[PDB]
């Protein structure tokens, strides 16, 4: 929705060129908010947990 | 014993220095069989890494690593 | 010389302390992690 | 199916086991960082270690 694409490059040859939504795309894990699965209502919370 | 040492890409440091830094020095040498090996690094990786830490463990028992 | 002295002085407890692994396909006692906790290198 | 009509696509890779530890996380390095990968999933309880 936010366009902002980051692709993590072929660090297997010298790059260590970092993926700059590393924490932002962790932030979309933060704020993964849903109400639909088998197991239940899946949702993250501050840990990063069920 | 065995040692390997390699480093990255800063401080424009050779190899040779690194050799001579071992062989004249350690005065007090009591086990034998000790040797430096001074490598360099093309990449700044840790699939060569794990590559070189795979191979040197292979080479000829290297028991440390700097 | 670190690396040196502990060798030196674990050399004089047990005599094969170099004890390696042979390779990392296909899948120790003496250690120095007990060793080096206090060590002295040129004062 | 619900997602859009956006030309986005899927691909799939999953890797199995090897019995030493090193070469399994080899393995994840040289065929998912070759691939590009988003998000790395590990779903192995019987393992004997
Ligand atoms: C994308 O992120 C950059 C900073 O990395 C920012 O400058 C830019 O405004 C963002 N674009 C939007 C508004 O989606
Ligand atoms: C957890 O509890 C309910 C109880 O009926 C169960 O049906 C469902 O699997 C779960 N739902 C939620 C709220 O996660
Ligand atoms: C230079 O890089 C190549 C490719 O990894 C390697 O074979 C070679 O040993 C490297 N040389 C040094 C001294 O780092
Ligand atoms: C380390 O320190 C302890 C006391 O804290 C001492 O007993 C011991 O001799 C030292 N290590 C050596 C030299 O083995
Ligand atoms: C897509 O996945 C298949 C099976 O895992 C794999 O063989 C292929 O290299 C992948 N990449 C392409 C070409 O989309």
């Amino acid at each position: 929705e936010k366009e902002n694409i980051t692709d993590p490059p072929r660090g297997c040859v010298g790059n260590t060129n970092i993926w700059k939504t590393g924490p932002l795309f962790k932030r979309v894990l933060m704020s993964s908010k849903y109400a639909d699965g088998v197991t239940g209502r899946v949702e993250f919370n501050e840990d990063g947990d069920r | 014993l065995n040692i390997a040492v390699l480093l990255g890409h800063s401080h424009d440091v050779t190899e040779r220095e690194l050799r001579n830094l071992w062989g004249p020095e350690q005065a007090t040498g009591l086990p034998l069989d000790v040797n430096v090996v001074a490598l360099l690094m093309n990449r700044t990786d840790p699939k060569s890494l794990i590559t070189h830490v795979c191979d040197l463990m292979s080479g000829a028992r290297i028991h440390g690593l700097v | 010389g670190i690396l040196t002295t502990a060798a030196s002085s674990m050399l004089e407890k047990f005599s094969y302390i170099p004890e390696a692994k042979a390779s990392c396909y296909g899948q120790p006692l003496h250690t120095l992690h007990q060793f080096m906790v206090n060590v002295t290198w040129d004062g | 199916k619900r997602h859009g009509s956006w030309k986005i696509q899927l691909n799939a890779t999953s890797v199995t086991h090897k019995p030493n530890a090193i070469q399994m996380a080899l393995s994840v390095c040289e065929d998912l960082i070759s691939s590009q990968v988003y998000a790395i999933l590990v779903s192995h309880p019987p393992t004997p270690n």
